[PDB]
RNA sequence: CGCAAGACGGACCAGAGCGAAAGCAUUUGCCAAGAAUGUUUUCAUUAAUCAAGAACGAAAGUCGGAGGUUCGAAGACGAUCAGAUACCGUCGUAGUUCCGACCAUAAACGAUGCCGACUGGCGAUGCGGCGGCGUUAUUCCCAUGACCCGCCGGGCAGCUUCCGGGAAACCAAAGUCUUUGGGUUCCGGGGGGAGUAUGGUUGCAAAGCUGAAACUUAAAGGAAUUGACGGAAGGGCACCACC
RNA sequence: CCCCAUGAACGAGGAAUUCCCAGUAAGUGCGGGUCAUAAGCUUGCGUUGAUUAAGUCCCUGCCCUUUGUACACACCGCCCG
RNA sequence: CAACAAAUGUUUC
């Protein structure tokens, strides 16, 4: 609980970060310099069935009881940086991760700005497992 | 076993930025309650916050972003200094066209104060209007003397100037302006911006200049 | 759907109406009993079917001409519509505005006429 | 019996050219073959923008895009109708089309 | 993290999917609020002015 | 948030460039080199193409170091299957990377020798030169510069064409071939046996070059045409199909 | 065929699978064919009369283009040690 | 929006 202060206006600030790869689903406000945390959950945690781990359903979940906690610690307010796998993984979002941010703001927390983070490399260190491809 | 949820225990400031951006109250961040094991301004004082500058200025600086570094702590306040600027992802992406020429240069120059700083600039060919070949790059002649032009500017432009001025200049963006003046006697050019700052090398402490800078 | 009417039908409906427009009329019930007179039609259901699908043309074309059919009476109408013209659109007002080199055009075409020059700007392609 | 006179893609004044890989099998296929599709889309989406704006503060703001060059070899651009065989005509066509430009009321 | 319930009225009927072909496509006037309009996939036989009772009140379908 | 290592130069990036080919995208400097163009410079046949000989030559592999980040030929694992030593997951090897030597092969394909002339339309584009009382960008006019339009070379190509070629697919070269003759070089004579045996040669090795026969057999093969059929694409249609 | 007696399994059907959209499914009797005799059959007929898609191409089957094919006794076809 | 199993086998014709 507690609140950063009265501020029947402006909104405290902290920043929401999502990673949606396939899979999986984690969202995760921490404090705007980031070294401190702050109430993670993931879209694993709010269903069974690793088939399922990265449906928007669960990711809804997730985000409903990440902002919870956002509320309910202090952040009245939260700048979000949603992201993929990255590296020379996909660079497409996951499926949860859309399902998340709009389980958030509709939640009745506070945006502002958005940003993509996915690591994208000046490309190399080769790709996984085969010149032939997954075949399948 | 159950034990020390933290955030009730947890203590909050207020992260003020410098004097040459437009309203300096940049948000909150919260820390523990130091003991004597402990410093919360220890955990406080490298921390840096990216915030985007149109918050910073108030605007079409969409695009854009400052790193500010928490630089000294006095209660409840936390005095941050340029750290850096980079552009974001969606902008750098979106002018990055087919059928152009992307023309980097990047320069290493020290400030009058101490600061060490690595600073780029990018340039985009363009066609000009009744121009009917579709695509419209540059010569690599062109390019080579283009490039010259940008990296002499940016090291004359960050030379005479302390990590402020480049800041006040950065703002209205006069240096893009000036590269603009000098580059299309050689090639059109579209775009143009100093597009990343790296802060390098820090010079040693000083309230003094931070104080003035804040306060 | 299931009620396409082919071609046996829909010929004759085309054909009746291009020797028969001002005898037809609006009405099923008539027309049905036309084809008994100015056609020789075998089956009572054909020739049903026929009267149909004609009005079913009739209707139509007594609200915009219908895209293959032809009749003494439509051919009059178009002819007289087809003849429109007013103070005449072009004229085109004191003096031709030109592009200049068009300017050039008639002046080296020894050529007199009214003036008037705006024609500058290149250009691009695509 | 030559099916394509440009062989597989675009070569013609090299023999070589580095090769990209497979954003789905991450396969292998030179950067000169291989089908290409840039793709840029709002980091909200359609629906959330409405609560993406009215949670917001700021006074509009006005969204960012995420940018991403997909590469594909030709099994997955085929194989999920990137493209599609086209006839023995058609194939001759490089040309690009479709009637409006899709972006909220198409299919 | 949630409930609500949420009552819809069908305003277009846009075709049907699913491979065996039985669900049907629709459109929905909100009810409680008419500046709201979604699409919604449904098990019955549905036709126009008739209403769902949505319990996912985001979401919004497509094929399947 | 910083830092270390090793790797690699994304987006920009193209029926676009250069290089004999293999191949070649970070900055900047040095080093020599290569084509095109311009050129009322220089020589006076210097020249075309080639047994023998020789330079280069992706990858793997091999020798010894550096190095191993990344990924990973082998192996061991988890699943799947009736079987699975596989595909699929995981751990992970030599190896990938780099240096000094080997090795001489890739559907090293444009599957198309090289050189010269001649025969046909249009518009692109890299580049050079040339021309415009065309545009825009500047100062007091400029010298600028980028463009538009045209002309000419030489690039890689494209497009459309009952010239003409070809069995056709196709091909402005695969044209100028029975009306068979511009120069030169190489390889093939049904298919299998076979790039095999055997001798020579080169190689540290792995292997490479040259290269038979006995016997076997009546088609091997190419191209186009059409169905049949598809766990290929748009496909449909029916409770002998589903719902 | 009847009359009595003896009074079975079967207390809802696995793998599978047929058929069906309106007098239709299903219950229910009758008549005709076979016929000397012999109906558990077939073959109609009226009676009583719903549930349920109202469509689509997923599976299956067959025909529509485009496409691939070493197939053409045509995939129930033609392959390696 | 992306992606997805499957063996063998008697005659002249």
């Amino acid at each position: 609980s507690l609140g950063p202060q009265v501020a029947e206006g402006e909104n405290v600030f902290g920043v929401c970060h999502i990673f949606a790869s396939f899979n999986d689903t984690f969202v995760h406000v921490t404090d705007l310099s980031g070294k401190e945390t702050i109430c993670r959950v993931t879209g694993g945690m709010k269903v069974k069935a690793d088939r399922d781990e990265s449906s928007p359903y669960a990711a809804m979940l997730a985000a409903q009881d990440v902002a919870q906690r956002c509320k309910e610690l202090g952040i009245t307010a939260l700048h979000i940086k949603l992201r993929a796998t990255g590296g020379n993984r996909t660079k497409t979002p996951g499926p949860g991760a859309q399902s998340a941010l709009r389980a958030l703001a509709r939640s009745g927390m506070k945006i502002g700005r958005i940003e993509d983070v996915t690591p994208i490399p000046s490309d190399s260190t080769r790709r996984k497992g085969g010149r032939r491809g997954r075949r399948l | 076993k159950k034990v020390v949820d933290p955030f009730s225990k947890k203590d909050w400031y207020d992260v003020k930025a410098p004097a040459m951006f437009n309203i300096r109250n940049i948000g909150k961040t919260l820390v523990t309650r130091t003991q004597g094991t402990k410093i919360a301004s220890d955990g406080l004082k490298g921390r840096v916050f990216e915030v985007s500058l149109a918050d910073l200025q108030n605007d079409e600086v969409a695009f854009r972003k400052f790193k500010l570094i928490t630089e000294d702590v006095q209660g409840k306040n936390c005095l941050t200094n340029f750290h850096g600027m980079d552009l974001t992802r969606d902008k750098m992406c979106s002018m990055v066209k087919k059928w152009q020429t992307m023309i980097e240069a990047h320069v290493d120059v020290k400030t009058t104060d101490g600061y060490l700083l690595h600073l780029f600039c990018v340039g985009f060919t363009k066609k000009c209007n009744n121009q009917i070949r579709k695509t419209s790059y540059a010569q690599h002649q062109q390019v080579r003397q283009i490039r010259k032009k940008m990296m002499e500017i940016m090291t004359r432009e960050v030379q005479t100037n302390d990590l402020k001025e480049v800041v006040n200049k950065l703002i209205p963006d006069s240096i893009g302006k000036d590269i603009e003046k000098a580059c299309q006697s050689i090639y059109p050019l579209h775009d143009v911006f100093v597009r990343k700052v790296k802060m390098l090398k820090k010079p040693k402490f000083e309230l003094g200049k931070l104080m003035e800078l804040h306060g | 759907m299931g009620r396409v009417r082919t071609k046996t039908v829909k010929k004759a409906a085309r054909v009746i109406i291009e020797k028969y427009y001002t005898r037809l009329g609006n009405d099923f019930h008539t027309n049905k009993r036309v084809c008994e007179e100015i056609a020789i039609i075998p089956s009572k259901k054909l020739r049903n079917k026929i009267a149909g699908y004609v009005t079913h043309l009739m209707k139509r074309i007594q609200r915009g001409p219908v895209r293959g059919i032809s009749i003494k009476l439509q051919e009059e109408e178009r002819e007289r519509r087809d003849n429109y013209v007013p103070e005449v659109s072009a004229l085109d007002q004191e003096i031709i505005e030109v592009d200049p080199d068009t300017k050039e055009m008639l002046k080296l075409l020894d050529f007199g006429s009214l003036s008037n020059l705006q024609v500058t700007q290149p250009t691009v392609g695509m | 019996t030559k099916k394509r006179r440009n062989n597989g893609r675009a070569k013609k004044g090299r023999g070589h050219v580095q090769p990209i890989r497979c954003t789905n099998c991450a396969c292998c296929v030179p950067k000169d073959k291989a089908i290409k599709k840039f793709v840029i889309r709002n980091i909200v989406e359609a629906a959330a923008v409405r609560d993406i704006s009215e949670v917001s503060v700021f006074d509009a703001y006005v969204l960012p895009k995420l940018y991403v060059k997909l590469h594909y070899c030709v099994s997955c651009a085929i194989h999920s109708k990137v493209v599609r065989n086209r006839s023995r005509e058609a194939r001759k066509d490089r040309t690009p089309p479709p009637r409006f430009r899709p972006a909220g009321a198409a299919p | 993290r949630v409930q609500p319930i949420k009552l819809a009225r069908v305003t277009k009927v846009l075709g049907r999917t699913g491979s065996q072909g039985q669900c049907t496509q629709v459109r929905v006037e909100f009810m409680d609020d008419t500046s709201r309009s979604i699409i919604r996939n449904v098990k019955g036989p549905v036709r126009e002015g008739d209403v769902l009772t949505l319990l996912e009140s985001e979401r919004e379908a497509r094929r399947l």
